[PDB]
Order: C-alpha cells, then structure tokens, then sequence
C-alpha cells in the first residue's frame, strides 16, 4: 500500500502538517489501549506510532519505560500486539501505522518472518530503535519485500553522507531526532534544524516528522513552520494515561482535548 | 563504515540508536591512532607499571594439587592496584576519554571492580565519573561502593529490573545517548558494540602476555589449557588473546551456573542462551521465547549479566575455546579452599575459573597437566556475602 | 648471653619471665643460621615475588604536590598481598617458625594487617594460626576479623584493659610463656624482647632497598627525606635501614596524636612518654607517674599502643632520625585527599605518613625537597569507620 | 637482717617445709587486705609473697589479674603497699616477707630508691618477675646494698649454666617453677624436677620454694618429699577472696582453713 504517501499528498493539498502520536500497544491493557488508539484517531491524530513492549527500551526515558512496564503487567506480548494491529486496521482502512521495534524482538524468529507478520495486519512502517543505517541492510531488505516502509533517523548532527543514505534506504517518513538523549517530555529539544530539512528535501527524502520532547502545541507548529511534514508526541500522551489510571473517562476525554489541541496546531 | 573489523564471525556489530554512531567512530578513530603513538603508549606503561603494579605475579599453588598431577599457577589479577584485572583498560579508556577532549566518564558497574576502577583513574586524571550500580549489588558488594564514595565518584543506585549488571548498563546506555559530547562511556568489558570489545582486549591483552613470559620462564612451556571466568568477557579474552595461535594451548572460559542450568537461574547465554541483538551487539543472550531479554542469576555480581562479548561467541563457534559452567556451589567451594590453603581470598568471580580447575584435577588426578587460572580479582568484596551464606547453612 | 647486641644504646634488651629465654635464644641462634643459608634466603625471595608481589610499585603523585616545589612519591606497600607492609617480616618468620620444627603460631594484631599476614603464611606453609585482637579492634578494624576467620586462623577477642593493642599483646605474650614448645610467636612489629626488633628490621629492609633503587633510577638521586608512620616500628625501620648511613637522607617518623597531645589521648611515647620496662624491652613508653603503664589512643587501631621499638628510641636519642605526632583529623584529611587526588584508599596508619608529609609541602611550598612516604598498606579495612565519622560531622 | 635464714634454719631443725601464701596488697581493700595477710599469718604461714599491683601483669592469669583489678578499683597504689608493708612488719617482727614486682615498678623512680624504700618498711626479698639472670646487674646489686634477697626463678629446663647463676645471685629462697605458662590453680605442674633441686643443693643455691598451680595440701607434701624446702600458693588462696566477696567473715574462715590444712601438708 502507499498510505503514508497517500497522507502526504492530503495534507500538502490541505496545507497542512501531520500529528502522529505515539503509545505503548496494550497500556494499560489489551482493551483500554484500544479505546484510548479510537480516542487518538477521532480526535484527528494523522497516524500512529505504537511501541511493542520491549523488556529493555534503551531509546527510552522513564515515562515509556513504565508505558511498557503496565502492558506487561497485562501480559501483553508481541502476538496480542499483532491481535491489537489487526482489529485497529479493520476499524480505521487508510490511517498510516508505524511500529516502534527494537531490533530483537525484529530478529527473534526471523527477520523476513517478522515483516511478514507486519504486511499481513496492515503495518506501514517499521522503525527499529537500535539498528543504525550502517547494520539495516537485511532489516530494510525484508521491509521492502513486504511492502513496509523501513524509518530512519536523522539525527541533530547527521553529515551528507549520512543525509543521502537515509534519503534513499528510507520510505515513508524520515525521522528527524529533536535533540540527543532518551524519549521524555520534560527535555524539550531544538528547534527543528532547517539545514537539515532542507537537504534531506534536495535528496528527495520521505518527509520529515520531528520527535523526542515535542509536548506542547507550539512545539508542532514550529516543527511545520520549519518546513517538517508533522511531529511526534509520545511521553506527553502516555502522561495522560499514567496520571488517569483510576479514571478511564477522564482519561479518554483528557487524550481527546489534547490530541485535538497538538492536531489544530499543525494547521499550521 | 569503520577502520577495524566490527564482527567476529557474526557476531559483534554496532547495535545503537544512530546518535550514538558518530561517538562510536570518533571513538574507534582515537585508539587507531594511539595505538600507534609512542608517546600514548609510553603513558599507558607508566601508569600500568608505576601507578598500578604490573607485572602482576604468578603464583604456582603448592597444596591444592597435592597427590595429583595437575601443576596449577595462579595469574594474580587480585594484586593490581583497586584489586582486580578491571583496572587495566580503564587506565587505557582513560586516556582515550582526554586524547578525546572528554571532562566525564559514566561507567556501569557489577562487582563494583569496574566501578573502582572507573572512580579510581578519574580521581588519578582528573574527570568528573558517575556510576551506574544495580540496587542489588549496591547491597551484595557494599564495600566498593564506599570505595568509590570516597574516591568522588558518584554512585547511582538502579532499581529497574532485576537490579543488576543489566540494569545499570541499560542506565548508563541511556545517560551516554544524551551525555556524549562531553562524557566517555567507559564500558566495563569486552561487548557492546564496536569499538569496545576490541579495545577491551587490546587494553587487556597484558594479562596473557606476561603469562606466556612468566610459564616460559618458569616450566620452559606453554600451558596446557588457560582458564578464566566469564562475566562479559574481558579478564577471560585478555588472558586468552596471546595465546590464540599457540594452537595447543587450550582456552576455556567459565560462565555462571548460579544454582544449575536446569533451573533457569544461571548466566551461562554462551552455552545455553540463543543468538540475539541487545546492549550493542548480535551476541548470543538469555532470552524468552518471544525474544524478551531475561534476567541472570549468580551468587556473583560480576558474573551476572544474560550476554557474553562477540569474541567469546566466534572462538567457540570454531572451536578454539571451549565454555563451562560452574554453580555457585561449586564456586564457594573453591573460594574457600584457595583461602584455607593458600592464604589468597579469591572474587566469587574468580573462584568460578578456580572451580573448574579444581574439577579438572579432581576428575581426572593422574593427568600430567600445566594449568593456568586467571585469578582476576580479590574477594574483599564478598567476604560479608560469604560469611553470612556459610553462616545460614550452619557452618 | 647472645649472637648479637640485644641494645641500641640503653633501649631494648630481653626483660621476659625467665621460663622465655631459652626460646628466644633459640630463635636467635634460627635467625643467624637462616640469614647465611642460601637455601633459605632463595626460599624467602621466591615466596616474597611470586606470590607476595614483590618489588611493589613507586608512585610518584602528580596531583596533590601541584603549585609548590615538593616532589612526593608514595612506595607502595598497600599493594603487597594481604594489604599491608606486614606481608614482608611474616613470610620469613613463617619460615623461621618451620626451621625450628614449630607447627603453630601466635600472633597480636591490632589494624588486623598482622594477623591477615599471619593467617595467610599458616595457610600457605601448613601452621595452626591463633591470633589475639582487642575487642574494641575487632569492631573498628572488622573487615580483617573476616579474611582471618575465612583463612581458617582462630580470633580471640581480648576485652581486659583498653581492649585494644596492648591487651592483645599481654594475652599473646601470656599464651607463649605456656606454649613456646610448640608454637612460634609471631610477633609483629619491630619492638618486644631480643630478637625481635632486630629479625624484623631485617626481615622489612627491603622496603627502603627497593625505595633507594627506585629513586635513584627515577630521580638520579637520594631522597631528602623519607616518612613513616610508628605504631612499634616495622614500617618505618624498613624503610630507614637502607638509608641510616647515607647521612644526607632524613628519616622522620609519625607518631599517633589521637586527639591532640594536650589531650593525654595520644600514641605518641617516642616524644611524650618516659623510659620504661614492658612487653619485654626496655623503651619510652606512655606511663604514669607511679609507673603503671598507660593507655594509649589513636584513630587508627594499628598505632593504638603505649610504647615504640627500641632502635627508634636510640636513633631518635643520637639525633639520626626525627619523630612528629599527627592528629587524628590530619590524618583523616590526608586520607580524604588521597583517595580524591590520586585514587589511592590509603591505611589510616599510613594517612598518618602521608599527613606530615602535605604539612612539609603546605607550610614551606617553595621549599624544594624530594619526599618518600611509606604507604604501608590500603585503607579497605577503614572505610567503613572513616564513612560513619564524615557522615556524623555532617558531611 | 637473716629473715629467710633464720626460717629455714628452724624449719629444718623442726624436719618442717615452708608453707608460703601469695596475696596481692590492698585487694579487696587495704583494710580487708590487711586482715587477710593477718589471718594467714594466725593460720600458719611461714612467709609471705605480696604482689604490688601493676597495671599489666603478665605472669599472672585471670584470677591474679582480678586481684590486681580488685585493687586498682579500691584506689591502692604503690605508696599505700609501702604503708601497709611498714604496718605488716610492725606486728609480725620475724616473718619473712617477699615482694613479687613487675620491673617498670621497680625501675620507675630509680632502682635503688625502690631497694631503698624495701629496706625501711621490712621487706626481706623481691621477685622482679620479667627480669631474667641475664638482665639483673642492676637489680641484684642494689637489691643486695638495701639488704634485700633478690630472688631469682630456676624454670623446669634450666640448663647447667643457669643454675649456676640462679646459685651465685640469688638470695633468700631459689624459686623452683613447677610449670610453664602464667599463674593458675587449675593449671596444675609437674612433681617438683628432683634434679634441679639436688643440683641447686649442689651449688649452694639459697633453698627452693616450688610455686604455680600448687592448690592443694597434698602438692605441698609432694614438693616436700622431693626436696624442697616448701611451697608458694597463689590463685588457690585469691580464689577464696574473690568468692567471698560480700561475705568477709566466711572469707577469713575459709581462708584459715586452707592456711591450715596446706601448713600440715608441709610437716610433711
Ligand atoms: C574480579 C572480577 N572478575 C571477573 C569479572 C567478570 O567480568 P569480565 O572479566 O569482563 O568477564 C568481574 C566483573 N566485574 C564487574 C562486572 N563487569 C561487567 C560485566 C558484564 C558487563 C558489563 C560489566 O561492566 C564489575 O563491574 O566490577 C570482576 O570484578
Ligand atoms: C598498614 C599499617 N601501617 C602501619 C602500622 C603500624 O605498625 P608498624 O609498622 O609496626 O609501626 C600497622 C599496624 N598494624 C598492626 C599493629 N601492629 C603492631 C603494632 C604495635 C605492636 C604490635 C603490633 O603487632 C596490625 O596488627 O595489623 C599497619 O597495619
Ligand atoms: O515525545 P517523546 O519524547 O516521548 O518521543 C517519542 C518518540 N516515540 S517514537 O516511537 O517516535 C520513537 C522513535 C525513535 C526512537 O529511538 C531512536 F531514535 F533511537 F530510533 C524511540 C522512540
Ligand atoms: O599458685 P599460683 O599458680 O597462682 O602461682 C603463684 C605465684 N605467685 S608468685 O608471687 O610466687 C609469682 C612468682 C613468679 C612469677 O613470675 C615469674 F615466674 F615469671 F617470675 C609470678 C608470680
Ligand atoms: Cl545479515
Ligand atoms: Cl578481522
Ligand atoms: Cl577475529
Ligand atoms: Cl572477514
Ligand atoms: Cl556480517
Ligand atoms: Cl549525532
Ligand atoms: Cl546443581
Ligand atoms: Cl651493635
Ligand atoms: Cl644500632
Ligand atoms: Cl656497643
Ligand atoms: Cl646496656
Ligand atoms: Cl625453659
Ligand atoms: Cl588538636
Ligand atoms: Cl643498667
Ligand atoms: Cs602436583
Ligand atoms: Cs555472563
Ligand atoms: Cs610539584
Ligand atoms: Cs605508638
């Protein structure tokens, strides 16, 4: 399929920039993560990024490591995930949803077997945390046969040569890394390095989504505003779930609220 | 790309979040060009000799082997200056942290020898250390952690997870990926990901040397076999490395048993984990069948980690070095002895490779066998922990 | 009647109950055998390099003499197996102890160094190790209870007196005047009756023979001054002997001041106390002025003890060597500055050594002189006192 | 004066040994003491052994060491032993009286002061204990300026050349040790070595007393027989003192009665 193209095409139509948060598949279980993935989408998220649990998250700052820590309290395991993926894209035909993997669970059974896996429910993309460009070669390999977008990154202080492999052994989006560091609210990054944007643009790259400490509103804006595709919100989403754990309705509507909030301010 | 090879066999790489990579070459690209600098070099030897006491002894026992016919020799790892082998290759991590203009140095620590070590050099060259340490070990090995108080490093407890040498690792992985413009991640073992298994050997290989030199010397031979515990690899691939053309030299590392293979509370990955990528590197690693990463166990902290650096992984798959385990039964009981019989107190880590060594002997009493062990470490660290296991079981 | 001269000057002699002497005698008569038999001193050479680790290590500090004309270095004896200066004079009385077909041995300890010394020599050699301690040590100095009790040498805590030091060494002394036929008294500092002060000078000597080649390759030159610190003498005299002839070399030595010596609570009988008879010796030692024997006090357990060897008694007496007093917190701050500028936990003993040596360089730091501290051994059996006092003065 | 002379003399025209009790002075107080050495006396003591009490007494065992203590926790000092060595000797002209003496004692104020002050109170021998032959030119000589009996120790393996020392130096009695080690009634010694005794007798030696672990009457009579001119209880007799503690009229009863039956033990 050609869903996150499809997106790109939209909103460029609409003049308009993506908002895509992230959570923990089965946090804080299998069917409260599914209300709160319904409750993402209706309140105008654009895609999904959506973590396996993973037993050790290195990219990974407390608020997620606990994200992970709650699904597998719930037992969840990577086939319930598989499960979770199915019945999201049954519900939701054209939404682009991209995997969060570290690269072992990727390897565990099987590399091709993996992707494969991931075609069948209806993944767009994979993004593996630990497998830099240098090693991807087999990973972006079976994405690609598989009719999944293989995610890389470009960090702050990524070189040419670095800029022009991204550019091409990657679809879908390119993720352009906020600042060094772990997942976290709290570390709000850099402004979204126009140099950066712009040649991955001159190497005709997918289009740049900024993450890592995007929180707020304004953060989104000045993401678009910098000439990125959209942005990424996870530790400030997954915040909302941790603080509303006795409280799933005013869980869903705080979601909603702000989703809708980081959503209008991609508009731009 | 990088200068040096990343992989033994398949094993090895640089498994990191691409943030990393730059640090990692930049790191890689430093000690190519050390290691062909005299003056760099003239540094290290300095401090090895003058600061930390090399050459290091070795010992021939002459009471555990009596009636046998095993020749056992003890390479002294315990009288290097913080106690243990750990301090070699952090005087060398050291100089490369300032050769690369770094004023800090986060290290991860099990046993707490690393974390001396680490505390040590920094106090010694002036830089700023923090140490990651699992909740657990700040307990079972307290000593070092007053040690390292006292040296001005700071220590962080790591409750996450079992609260072990893999908690603290992913701690200080974690702190780097932010840290690395101005902090070295001294990494205490031959793993994680390219450069650090090759410069831990390199910075290691001293070991082995002089006790090729010291055996020559002695017995006008080399060694039958050299034997080494296995924690992440580094005293084991230091003693091996001179060795590894010495094609009838036999090379036998020793991973953790803790209390038997059978229970599932070990940390033997190299013999009875399964190929995986995690903490850098495609190692092999104790995992579930789903691929989640699984906590160790061993009665010693510095065994107690569920991976082994990529050196060890590919000498075994070729055969040139062969794995066992021991349990921590079987260590005590080696710990003991050494201290009853030849007045050395042996790491819990150490008394694993002396275990085996004793087995061999005990096995098999009338092989005509020169046995090296590599005693990496003195067992100050543990006495409390020994003391109360023998008291509980009534001794 | 002896071999050789039982005084230096009017301080020493053999002032023990009459059923002693033959035993004494004796050990003599041992001692001028083995020091002409090249067998024995072959024996003793081999023992104190491959596995006592000798020569240690010279270490010249770079950190804390900065910004002023002194050069220090530290020879380093806590680098010795066993932690301590105290391996050395052990060894070879373990082999007196077999010449003279003794199979057991009693010995006194206060740091515990001793008796950790005496516990591994009875281990290696085949002796049945009593050790006396005072309770008070047995709290404060704890880690060392442990490594002797691991090594399979019995620990007798002494609660009579000050249950420190002293008592230890009445109750070893009590035990030998009924066991001397089979057991050797190990006695462990350069003090007590004839022999003692002079096998152990002998047996300790290459402590400055080693220093003198060290320097000498270092610098091209002699010391201006070396420094240790005094709790009976050993260390110190070790260091001295090679250096007494060489006139331009001074030799200052470190007594414990405790609290201060306006206090009364002090270590310190070289240059407070007054000449007196006790543990077998005629020597300055702290008294009152009836002549019962006094009390001492120090931080540090191993110069907790009233009295002092006599060859530092007469070298002071002719003006060849000088002694100081260091408090218990310039010792503590010595400590603290070693392990945070150098990376070197040393002895509270030794802290004391080194604390004299910065107030040589603090109070004239244009001054150019070249210093040798005797470290005589690692501070791990202090760490747990040295934290429970920084942490109670509120650092 | 010929204290020690003139005893032995009527013991052995009497075919008698010497029964001879060892008390440290001042303990459990100087008048509880004091009353003590009297009631030794009444009971048949032919000579005294007084201990001063000496802060580290290393010849003596736990239960000396306790009386040492006893002392010391009374406030007796050396001073006060004199003064009550000069009220002993007032009321007990003829008994020979022995000093046991630590040498810092001894040597603190100056030798022949300490000699000195022995002669004016009556005190007819000391005993330095951890002064051997070899060390006591300095000792014997004012000893013997001060008439006073420097009494000196002929342990179980003396060889020919110290009794021969033992012989020429000593005064008053020759100590005849029955044992190695330190003082103690448990600790029970050998039979009094006959061979020592007939070579003393040889070279003229003064006559032996046979002292440590002697507790009982029939190891007085035993010391006797082999030829001793008699012998030194010590623990045995403060034992009965440190039982009797809070009971000072059934200590000086059971005191009397131990006197008593070791005094018969010697007739022989
Ligand atoms: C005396 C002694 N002997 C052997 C070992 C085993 O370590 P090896 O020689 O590297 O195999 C240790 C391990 N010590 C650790 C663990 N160090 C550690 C282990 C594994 C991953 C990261 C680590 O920092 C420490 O941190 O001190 C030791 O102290
Ligand atoms: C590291 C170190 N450094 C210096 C010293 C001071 O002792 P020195 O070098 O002999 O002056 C010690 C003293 N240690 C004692 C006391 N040893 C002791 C002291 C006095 C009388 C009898 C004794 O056995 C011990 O028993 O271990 C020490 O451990
Ligand atoms: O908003 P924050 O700070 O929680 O950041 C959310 C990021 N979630 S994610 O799936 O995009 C994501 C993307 C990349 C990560 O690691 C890598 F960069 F090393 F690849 C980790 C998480
Ligand atoms: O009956 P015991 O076992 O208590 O022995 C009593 C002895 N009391 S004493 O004054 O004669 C006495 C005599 C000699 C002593 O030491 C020396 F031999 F080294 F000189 C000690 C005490
Ligand atoms: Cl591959
Ligand atoms: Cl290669
Ligand atoms: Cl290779
Ligand atoms: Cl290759
Ligand atoms: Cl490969
Ligand atoms: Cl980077
Ligand atoms: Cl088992
Ligand atoms: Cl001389
Ligand atoms: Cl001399
Ligand atoms: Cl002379
Ligand atoms: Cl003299
Ligand atoms: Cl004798
Ligand atoms: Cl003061
Ligand atoms: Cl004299
Ligand atoms: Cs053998
Ligand atoms: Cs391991
Ligand atoms: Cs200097
Ligand atoms: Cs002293």
């Amino acid at each position: 399929m050609e869903r996150y193209e499809n997106l790109f095409a939209q909103l460029n139509d609409r003049r308009e920039g993506a908002f895509v948060p992230f959570v923990t598949l089965g946090d804080p279980g299998i069917e409260q993560s599914l209300k709160i993935i319904d409750t993402l989408i209706d309140a105008g998220a654009d895609a999904l990024e959506l973590g396996v649990p993973f037993s050790d998250p290195l990219a990974d700052g407390p608020t997620i490591q606990n994200a992970n820590l709650r699904a597998f309290a719930a037992g969840v395991t990577p086939a319930q995930c598989f499960e979770m993926l199915a019945l999201i894209r049954e519900k939701h035909p054209t939404i682009p949803i991209g995997l969060l993997m570290y690269a072992n669970l990727v390897f565990n059974n099987g590399i091709d077997a993996f992707y494969a896996r991931c075609e069948q429910v209806g993944v767009d993309s994979v993004l593996v945390a630990d497998v830099p460009v240098e090693e991807s070669a087999p990973f972006r390999q079976a994405a690609l046969r598989h009719n999944i977008a293989p995610i890389f990154i470009c960090p702050p202080n990524a070189d040419d040569d670095l800029l022009r492999q991204v550019a091409s052994y990657g679809r879908g989006y390119t993720y352009l890394l906020s600042r060094s560091g772990v997942t976290g609210a709290e570390n709000r990054g850099a402004l979204p390095l126009h140099h950066l944007i712009e040649k991955l643009k001159e190497y005709h790259a997918a289009p740049a989504l900024q993450g890592f400490g995007i929180s707020s509103p304004e953060q989104v804006s000045a993401a678009v505003r910098a000439g990125a595709a959209g942005a990424i919100s996870g530790s400030a989403i997954v915040k909302i779930i941790e603080k509303n754990l006795a409280s799933p309705k005013q869980m869903l509507a705080e979601l909603r609220s702000f989703v809708s909030a980081m959503k209008a301010a991609s508009r731009a | 790309t990088t200068l040096l090879n990343p992989y033994f066999g398949e094993f090895g790489g640089m498994y990191v979040p691409q943030i990393l990579m730059p640090a990692l070459n930049q790191l890689e690209e430093a000690f190519v060009s050390a290691q062909k600098d005299p003056e760099f070099q003239a540094q290290f030897a300095d401090l090895l000799k003058n600061y930390a006491g090399r050459p290091t002894a070795l010992t021939k026992c002459q009471n555990i082997t009596a009636g046998t016919r095993t020749t056992l020799y003890l390479k002294r790892e315990d009288l290097l200056h913080g106690g243990a082998h750990k301090t070699n290759q952090v005087l060398g991590q050291a100089l490369l942290a300032k050769r690369m203009g770094k004023s800090e140095i986060i290290a991860e620590t099990g046993a707490g020898q690393h974390g001396v070590a680490s505390a040590l050099a920094s106090a010694l060259l002036g830089l700023k250390c923090r140490i990651y340490m699992g909740a657990k070990d700040v307990e079972r090995q307290s000593p070092n952690v007053f040690r390292m108080r006292l040296m001005g490093a700071e220590v962080i407890p790591v409750h996450s997870g079992s609260a072990t040498l893999k908690d603290a690792c992913n701690e200080a992985l974690r702190d780097w990926s932010g840290s690395y413009e101005t902090a070295h991640y001294m990494l205490g073992t031959a793993a994680g990901p390219h450069p650090y298994p090759t410069i831990v050997r390199e910075f290691q290989r001293m070991i082995g040397e002089e006790t090729k030199a010291q055996i020559l010397d002695k017995e006008g031979r080399l060694p039958d076999a050299v034997i080494a515990c296995v924690g992440g690899g580094s005293n084991a691939i230091g003693m091996f490395a001179d060795f590894i053309n010495d094609t009838s030299v036999g090379l036998i590392g020793v991973e953790p048993g803790g209390h038997g293979i059978e229970t599932g509370e070990h940390g033997a990955p190299l013999k009875h984990g399964r190929v995986g990528i995690y903490f850098g590197m495609k190692a092999p690693m104790m995992q579930t069948a789903d691929g989640q990463i699984e906590e160790s166990y061993s009665i010693s902290a510095g065994l107690d980690f569920p991976s082994v650096g990529p050196q060890h992984a590919y000498l075994n798959s070729i055969g040139r070095a062969d794995y066992v385990s021991i349990t921590d039964d079987e260590a005590l009981e080696a710990f003991k002895t050494l201290c009853r019989h030849e007045g050395i107190i042996p790491a819990l880590e150490s008394s694993h490779a002396l275990a085996h060594a004793l087995k061999m002997m005990r096995e098999q009493p009338e092989k005509e066998q020169l046995l090296v062990v590599n005693l990496s470490g003195r067992g100050d660290k543990d006495i409390f922990t020994v003391h109360d296991i023998l008291k509980a079981r009534g001794e």
